[PDB]
């Protein structure tokens, strides 16, 4: 009665949520209504919406990129008003989650590598760490580290040209998560791989075809091999990546130590460019962030060069720019000079596909 | 005269493998030289010790495995009882071993293979490789009150920029590493640790050539306000632990 009553009612907003926008508010409106009202009960509706949001993510995304992400942050306070037995059904899903990415890599046979890199996977990381990083800032902050574990199995698992897009896209996931909490991810040496590719490292292949969007990629088209449109894709992604990274840890008192590894990693990568690849495009691109690291590498020496670290107190330590901001820093003045010239390339594409549209119609 | 003869076949294979560059048989083959060097004449030793040189330099010119390979077998080499006497009268040194592996720890940082993988050689991981490598030359077994504290300062300091870049297994490798080392000598590298302590007769020099080129006592282990939100909750274990001993020293 009762409960079966509350389970197709369950199902009902689960077929409303697998539907557009007004059906999206509306059931997502019922869901909070019901996570809200409320033991047994809630588990059960968020276990359901957890599956809910998997066939969402299940389907596809070439378009409704929008509906998945409203779906995710949406998705994300209930398990914020939850807490306990959200923390336990975490503990569990990031266990199947683990259990299917070892027994791939275990029987690694045939396609267990297809059967872990897909849409689903990819969207349930995004997922927790989008809930973790909206609400852990407790009881479900220590879970990171085995979101992390899968997160770099993932990473490692098959990291070859065609599936560049996934981690960078689940590397965008973890800056997130980086830029939400204060745990420190190691992504500069992923990045550095992708760098020492050997994709980008060959000359590149003339050719004529669209720019592919990272929105909605988990494959490469096999034109794009050589392309030297995928190479200065891969080019402003990398660029793009690792100056969040390091902009993300731009006030941290130990930032010379933290960089010049990567500093002169890509000193090497550019002299090997330029003793290979042509682009200049991307050439430049990297050179320039070169100064701006070593410009903010100079820039917290000189700001820390007068500091107190005894070991019994950590004063100046605890209190050493706290009253600093992030777009003080050159870093800061590079990546906000890059958010507005993404963003109106952005619009560029956006508006002008939008026309496109409109001269065929 | 048997045992002189099968020395005469064994390091015959042992040579001619080597200049085949097998990359499946160089463990093995090393391990084998190591074992047998003692037994085998001082002048071919040396030999010996100038052919791990120039292996290590083409590979300069996978290759990390093998760098990291001769390097372990350099040490071991000249960490036998028997050439650790030979020593100076041999005219047998480290220097450009020491030197390789403080201007290649970057390398090893960044490079990805780290963690795909009663034996003192043939070991399948890079990352036990270099805990071999830095066992070697921080904590000898002999003569462990003897080590130069400028290499100490330096090899401790990269070590640290090393953890920061590091996968999270190799992290707290390094993190237990550098306890120890810290068990060991204290006194010696704590200068590093207090600011107050710190010289002024020069500026950290990072792309150093060499370990006395740079100069390690003009600057401090700043690692860890990295290294305590550093994500992994052992590596943030044993940096406590790190933090406790030099506050115990």
């Amino acid at each position: 009665s009762f409960r079966k009553l509350l389970k197709m009612l369950i199902k009902t907003v689960v077929a409303f949520w697998s539907q557009t926008d007004s059906t999206r508010i509306t059931a997502f409106l019922v869901i909070r209504r019901l996570v809200v009202i409320g033991k047994a009960v809630r588990e059960t509706v968020l276990k359901a919406s957890y599956q809910g949001l998997v066939q969402g993510c299940r389907v596809t995304n070439a378009n409704t990129l929008s509906g998945i992400n409203l779906m995710k942050n949406s998705a994300a306070e209930l398990w914020g008003l939850d807490q306990n037995l959200g923390y336990t059904t975490a503990f569990t899903s990031i266990r199947q989650l683990a259990i299917h990415l070892r027994n791939s890599i275990i029987n690694n046979k045939n396609q267990a590598y297809r059967n872990v890199y897909n849409w689903q996977y990819v969207h349930s990381l995004d997922f927790w760490s989008c809930v973790l990083s909206e609400h852990c800032s407790s009881p479900l902050r220590p879970l990171i580290y085995p979101l992390v574990q899968v997160t770099l199995g993932a990473m490692r698992l098959i990291p070859t040209a065609i599936y560049f897009p996934l981690r960078f896209h689940l590397i965008r996931s973890l800056l997130r998560l980086s830029r939400a909490t204060d745990t420190y991810i190691p992504l500069a040496s992923a990045l550095l791989e992708v760098l020492q590719s050997a994709e980008m490292k060959k000359p590149p292949k003339s050719s004529t075809l669209k720019p592919l969007d990272f929105a909605t990629a988990y494959k490469t088209p096999k034109s794009y091999l050589r392309t030297r449109v995928y190479q200065d894709g891969v080019g402003e992604q990398v660029v793009e990546l690792l100056s969040e990274f390091f902009v993300l840890w731009s006030r941290n008192i130990a930032f010379p130590e933290f960089a010049l590894p990567t500093i002169v990693a890509l000193k090497r990568w550019m002299k090997e460019m330029r003793k290979g690849n042509k682009n200049a495009k991307l050439g430049s691109s990297l050179v320039v962030l070169v100064q701006k690291l070593e410009m903010n590498a100079k820039f917290i020496e000189e700001r820390r060069a007068k500091v107190d670290f005894a070991p019994k107190d950590r004063a100046q330590v605890d209190a050493f720019l706290k009253d600093l901001e992030w777009e003080k820093t050159p870093l800061g003045a590079y990546v906000v000079a890059q958010r507005k010239l993404r963003e109106e390339r952005k619009r560029l594409m956006e508006e002008a596909r939008r026309e496109e549209e409109r001269k065929r119609r | 005269r048997i045992q002189s003869e099968i020395l005469k076949m064994v390091f015959a294979t042992y040579f001619r493998i080597l200049k085949a560059r097998v990359p499946h048989l160089m463990g093995a083959v090393l391990e084998g030289l190591a074992k047998y060097a003692h037994l085998i004449n001082q002048d071919f030793f040396g030999d010996l010790l100038e052919a791990l040189k120039d292996l290590i330099r083409d590979t300069d010119r996978d290759t990390s495995r093998e760098s990291l390979l001769c390097t372990v077998t350099a040490f071991a080499l000249l960490e036998g009882q028997d050439a650790h006497n030979a020593r100076s009268d041999l005219h047998l040194d480290l220097s450009f071993f020491i030197t390789n592996l403080y201007r290649s720890l970057l390398s090893l940082s960044l490079n990805p293979d780290l963690e795909l993988g009663n034996n003192k050689i043939n070991l399948q991981t890079t990352t036990v490789l270099l805990l071999r490598c830095l066992t070697s030359v921080l904590l000898p077994p002999w003569n462990i009150r003897s080590v130069p504290p400028i290499r100490l300062a330096a090899f401790c300091k990269q070590l640290m920029t090393l953890a920061l870049q590091v996968p999270e297994k190799s992290s707290q490798a390094i993190l237990g590493l550098l306890q120890d080392v810290v068990h060991t000598h204290g006194r010696k590298v704590a200068a590093l640790w207090n600011t107050e302590e710190r010289k002024g007769d020069g500026t950290y020099k990072p792309l150093s050539e060499t370990v006395e080129g740079s100069n390690p006592f003009t600057t401090t282990i700043w690692e860890g306000e990295l290294l305590r939100k550093h994500y992994c909750p052992k590596v943030r274990e044993g940096l406590k632990a790190m933090e406790k001993e030099l506050r115990s020293i």
